[PDB]
């Protein structure tokens, strides 16, 4: 079975830091790019990050270049997500991808 | 009321296997029998179902599938086949009835034009950015290739091989295929599918009586 | 949420068994070159693919959903609408221009 498990999600005051995690299993995690989509509540679904199954490049939104990194590891089949001067439009749902399966968020909350 | 239009079927080239043409009939009536007279049947085999009843049963749907298929090739077109056909140019559904038939266009039948030869995906993979690892594409039912957007709709030549450039959201890398050919044959031979859906109350695909 | 470079008009109307399809329109720097993903996000669930490189189905999607893109524009059409299509639909494609991935405004169907 597929599974997409995030953590480290929760509180901090603004401008703080915050890591995220995503662990990976039913699949060859080695063939697929994966990324990150979060939701503020009651709005829609905007881009966030990317990363190769290469620990190649990488990818960001606008919203976040220069204060968001995408980090991974194919040894765990775990994505990172770091977070750092975090903002009240910060404030979201962190889902983690391939396409085809998607995670129950984690929280990340500001203010 | 109205009859069934299976016209297209007698007028054209069909397709190769994985670029198949597809007539979706509701509210009709059918003579399937008529049609099949028309050809030279090789063979006709379906599942959950008998060519007997296929035939003479209501449908709320009646799907039709047409394309050139060489009858050496029968062993792989099969709902029980899990050679390059299955895998990626052509799948049926298994949760509905359906059949597969082998016919052979007569010479009377003249307004079916043949193509250069046969040809099939031999294989579809997408290789990632290290230009090394393959990671094959098989085909969904009811759908074509990912990969007939890089196929020519009929191969030159036996093992010619295609390439695409994936954006990164699809991981990098490549979409990649290949393709075998069957050499034409004096008289057009094809290959059809049949599937068939019940409804509750709403079986209007009926046969002509 | 800063505006999405996508336009999906966001209403969506029909009846039980209708067809309503969904429209989702860009550039040329996203869709036109790169492919369309649909996904399926019920109230207050984690979202699921329905349409990958725009019309291709994950074996698990009912039939009823199929995708295509004509040159600029991508669209999700729904046959034997039900009610568990009660929920919000969005495009995503890569975008040439940021190097990054797009989604769609996003819409919500409503119908019966
Ligand atoms: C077509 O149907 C009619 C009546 O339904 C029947 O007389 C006829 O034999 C059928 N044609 C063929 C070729 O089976």
């Amino acid at each position: 079975e597929v599974q997409l498990v995030e953590s480290g999600g929760g509180l901090v005051q603004p401008g703080r830091s915050l890591r995220l995690s995503c662990a990976a299993s039913g699949f060859t995690f080695s063939n697929y790019a994966m990324y990150w989509v979060r939701q503020a509540p009651g709005k829609g679904l905007e881009w966030v990050a990317l990363i190769s199954y290469d620990i190649s490049t990488d990818y960001y939104a606008d919203s976040v270049k220069g204060r968001f990194t995408i980090s991974r590891d194919n040894s765990k089949n775990t994505i990172y997500l770091q977070m750092n001067n975090l903002r009240t439009e910060d404030t979201a749902l962190y889902y983690c991808t391939n396409t085809y399966y998607w995670g129950q968020g984690t929280l990340v909350t500001v203010s | 009321g109205v009859e069934c239009d299976f016209s297209p079927l007698l007028s054209g080239t069909p397709p190769q296997v994985y670029n198949f043409k597809r007539l979706v009939f509701t509210n009709c009536n059918y003579n399937l029998t008529k049609l099949l007279s028309l050809f030279s049947v090789n063979d006709f085999t379906c599942s959950q179902i008998s060519p007997a009843a296929i035939a003479s049963n209501c449908y709320s749907s009646l799907i039709l599938d047409y394309f050139s298929y060489p009858l050496s090739m029968k062993s792989d077109l099969s709902v029980s086949s899990a050679g390059p056909i299955s895998q990626f140019n052509y799948k049926q559904s298994f949760s509905n009835p359906t059949c597969l038939i082998l016919a052979t266009v007569p010479h009377n039948l003249t307004t079916i034009t043949k193509p250069l030869k046969y040809s099939y995906i031999n294989k579809c993979s997408r290789l990632l950015s290290d230009d090394r690892t393959e990671v094959p594409q098989l085909v969904n039912a009811n759908q074509y290739s990912p990969c007939v957007s890089i196929v020519p709709s009929t191969v030159w030549e036996d093992g010619d091989y295609y390439r695409k450039q994936l954006s990164p959201l699809e991981g990098g890398g490549w979409l990649v295929a290949s393709g075998s050919t069957v050499a034409m044959t004096e008289q057009l031979q094809m290959g059809f599918g049949i599937t068939v859906q019940y409804g509750t109350d709403t079986n209007s695909v009926c046969p002509k009586l | 949420g800063s505006q999405p470079v996508l336009t999906q008009s966001p209403s969506a109307s029909g009846t039980p068994g209708q067809r309503v399809t969904i429209s989702c329109s860009g550039s040329s720097s996203n869709i036109g070159n790169n492919y369309v993903y649909w996904y399926q996000q019920l109230p207050g669930t984690a979202p699921k693919l329905l349409i990958y490189w725009n019309d291709q189905r994950p074996s698990g999607v009912p039939d009823r959903f199929s995708g295509s893109k004509s040159g600029t524009s991508a669209s999700l059409a729904i046959s034997g609408l039900r009610s568990e299509d009660e929920a919000d639909y969005y495009c995503a494609a890569w975008d040439d221009s940021l190097s990054g991935a797009v989604f769609g405004g996003g819409t919500q169907l409503t119908v019966l």
